[PDB]
DNA sequence: AACCGCCAAAC
DNA sequence: GGTCACCAATCCTGTCCCTAGTGGCCCCACTGTGGCGGT
RNA sequence: CUGAAAAUACAGUGGGGCCACUAGGGACAGGAUUGGUGACGUGACCUGCCGUAUAGGCAG
């Protein structure tokens, strides 16, 4: 309960499990190195307001 | 096609009412559904400790957009608004209307019985006290003979 | 709110109605049953007595607590008692109000299994169908009745809205409302009544009975539902029938009447030609009176009184008991159900949890036609009476003796008496607020008589 | 005397 | 053998227009549905 | 034994002719979804034969 007081349920249910739909990303087997790429601009607008 | 069902359990079915008249001679299993259901009818008139109620469905083979001959309201007061020809309707489990037939209008049907009111009389009157005839305008039993009820 | 009757001649009938060019103005109040949408704690607070703000909050009390000492003629705790009589009827309609909504939300939930009227927005309604009011089960819910006292919290934020909270009996009220719970659910009540006898009683339930233009025109004044005295005649009728055909000696003493389905049918009756009078009584047509008719679907249950004998003679024939019922309607044709409905339309009940756990399968867009106890002094209070509350319905009660019973030529009987149609009042009641009031407030405060007295004759309740 | 005549107006 | 994880979050700033106009002609049904005193 | 009984609204039907919605136009600036998780062992799919054959056929 919200102060800590144990609420009867079923004892066989709280091993009871929940199914999740999840995504995964693994490296595939044998591939030394992965690499993560991104492009930095850079301008000058903290000068002026737009 | 008339189909009739009986609160006795029975079912008849006449399969074309343009084969059937008044005059002229049936088939076997027509006159078989008329001998029938005349005994269940003439049993209710006779007996006052039986139930008898009927269900009857006639099935009609529609023309392409054919027009329909319901029950007519009687209006002498109709306002200039409102429609001078209105049909009789009956209110269906939903907020829709079924044009209809009067009670009077098919127990008049159903009692166009008497032509006993002339030796070789054709037409069947609507049982009368006095035998009005609605197409003429005339009394075939009229008040000075003794023909009328009275 | 009034409707037309036309004349064609009114100088004929009278000078009111040739003042008026024949335009009578009749009472019309008719049943308005719907089958469609049921679009809150909504119903309570436009039932006002109830709630949201006011007519009659805040108790805020004082007024609560000066009633009661008021009443403590006879000892504080029987004052309290007697205060409770008429102030718990009071604390009871509290809670009938707020029920009223619940009873909605319940009922969507039945049908449904699915819905409310919009299910999120119920959902969202502060007081409708949530899960939680979802049951435990009617009968547990009660049982537990916890939703009843959460609920009083909720009346934190409505059901009266701030003021009146711990004030004289909030916790009286809450107790009420406790109680009430074991009230509103189920498979509870059950026993014991000095009516009708017991030896036993019976309890006819003719079901699904369809009537075709019968006189919505109760009284010359009335317009809405067919006379009660037309229903009472109907079932004498019935009672005379049955005793004269079985050769018993049993009594049709009371009945109640629900309403399922209610339409008026347009148009005027064209009368047959007959020898109208004059000089010389011709064949022709007679004056097309001008009348207000109405098909029908409704439930009757007659409660028979008798011996065991003729109750268990009565039993043993159901096809005698079928064959006897009329098929006239105040001045309609009523037929039973159709043959294809699969309805047993013509039930027999020697107990009354076994009629009621029947009764509470009705319809809930229906209509219980029941008994006031109204007082009214002249028609003005009857019109702000009728302004007040929305489901009541000025309707003919029966007939006020004018002249003293005599022999009279033409007379039907041996003695005739000219009398006067008397206006009553009844109201439109629910079927989810009868079910919800419990089987002795049914059994109790729905069923109509006929008080035949040596100078009046009226329909009132027991 | 049997048969033409008199008679109303609300929202 | 059976279920579909909890803990919080719904953005602020400004505005919906101006011009001009909704037609002429002709018509809205014939039958029936009266009581009462008198010359 | 019901504001009681009884009750056929009907026949016929030409809305027609003509018609320009047009001109003009910046949605814009800023943004961390994140922590943690066992599909199976009360189940049938076994044991062999023919065949060059993980082809294809067969016996209980």
């Amino acid at each position: 309960t919200p102060q800590f007081s144990p609420k009867n349920i079923s004892p066989q249910d709280l091993t009871h499990n929940n199914i999740l739909t999840l995504e995964e990303c693994y490296v595939p087997p044998n591939v030394e190195h992965i690499f993560c790429r991104f492009s930095l601009r850079v301008q000058a607008n903290s000068l002026v307001p737009s | 096609q008339i189909e009739i069902k009986t609160s006795k359990g029975s079912c008849y079915l006449i399969d074309n009412t343009r084969k059937l008249a008044w005059e002229s001679k049936w088939a076997s299993d027509d006159l078989k559904v008329l001998e029938e259901l005349s005994n269940e009818i003439e049993s209710a008139l006779t007996d006052p400790n039986v139930f008898w109620s009927a269900d009857i469905t006639a099935k009609i083979e529609a023309s392409f957009c054919q027009e329909i001959y319901p029950s007519q309201i009687l209006n002498d007061k109709v306002k200039q608004g409102e429609a001078s020809k209105q049909f009789v309707k009956a209110k269906c489990a939903d907020g829709r209307y079924a044009v209809s037939f009067n009670s009077v209008k098919i127990g008049a049907a159903l009692q166009s019985i008497d032509d006993w009111w002339d030796e070789d009389a054709s037409k069947r009157l609507r049982v009368h006290e006095f035998g009005a005839d609605k197409e003429i305008g005339v009394a075939r039993r009229p008040p000075d003979s003794e023909q009328n009820f009275y | 709110r009034f409707s037309n009757v036309e004349f064609t001649r009114p100088a004929a009938v009278s000078m009111l109605a040739a003042s008026l060019g024949g335009v009578i103005n009749v009472l019309n109040y008719p049943p308005y049953i719907r089958s469609k949408y049921h679009g809150s704690n909504s119903r309570a607070f436009k039932l006002n007595n109830g709630q949201t703000v006011f007519n009659v909050e805040a108790l805020l009390k004082p007024e609560l607590i000066k009633a009661l000492e008021g009443i403590i003629f006879s000892n504080n705790a029987l004052a309290l008692k007697q205060r409770r009589q008429q102030k718990v009827k009071n604390i009871k309609e509290l809670r009938n109000t707020l029920l009223e909504w619940f009873s909605p939300v319940f009922e969507w939930r039945l049908d449904a299994i699915e819905n409310g009227y919009d299910l999120e927005q119920l959902e969202s309604a502060s007081e409708r169908l949530e899960y939680k009011i979802l049951s435990l089960p009617d009968n547990e819910l009660p049982s537990l009745t916890i939703p009843l006292f959460r609920l009083l919290n909720e009346m934190l934020g409505g059901v009266s809205m701030t003021q009146r909270y711990a004030f004289h009996p909030k916790l009286m009220s809450p107790l009420k409302a406790a109680l009430q719970w074991l009230l509103v659910n189920l498979t509870d009540q059950k026993h014991v009544l000095i009516e009708e006898d017991d030896e036993h009683y019976r309890y006819l339930h003719l079901s699904g009975i369809r009537v075709f233009d019968a006189q919505a025109l109760s009284n010359p004044y009335c317009s809405g539902i067919p006379s009660l005295t037309a229903v009472w005649g109907m079932i004498h009728s019935y009672q005379r029938k049955l005793n004269e055909a079985l050769g018993t000696n049993v009594r049709f003493t009371s009945f109640s009447w629900f309403i399922r389905n209610y339409s008026a049918v347009a148009g005027k009756k064209l009368p047959e030609l007959s020898l109208q009078g004059a000089q010389q009584s011709r064949l022709k047509r007679p004056g097309i009176i001008d009348g207000k008719y109405c098909d029908l679907v409704f439930d009757l249950i007659i409660h028979i009184d008798g011996y065991e004998d003729d109750l268990q003679a009565v039993d043993s024939k159901p096809d005698i008991l079928k064959a006897h019922f009329p098929s006239n309607f105040a001045g309609g044709v009523m037929h039973q159900p159709e043959l294809n409905s699969n309805i047993n339309w013509c039930c027999l009940y020697s107990n009354e949890n076994q009629l009621f756990e029947k009764l509470r399968r009705l319809p809930l867009s229906g209509c219980w036609v029941m008994p006031t106890e109204h007082k009214i002094q002249d028609l003005d209070e009857l019109l702000l009476l009728l302004n007040s509350d929305s489901k009541l319905s000025p309707s003919m009660m029966g007939y006020m003796l004018l002249t003293e019973p005599m022999a009279r030529v033409g007379s039907l009987e041996r003695l005739h008496c000219y009398a006067e149609p008397a206006i009553g009042v009844v109201k439109y009641e629910a079927a989810t607020s009868v079910r919800l009031k419990g089987i002795g407030n049914y059994f109790n405060s729905a069923f109509w008589m006929l008080d035949a007295q040596e100078k009046f004759m009226l329909m009132k309740k027991v």
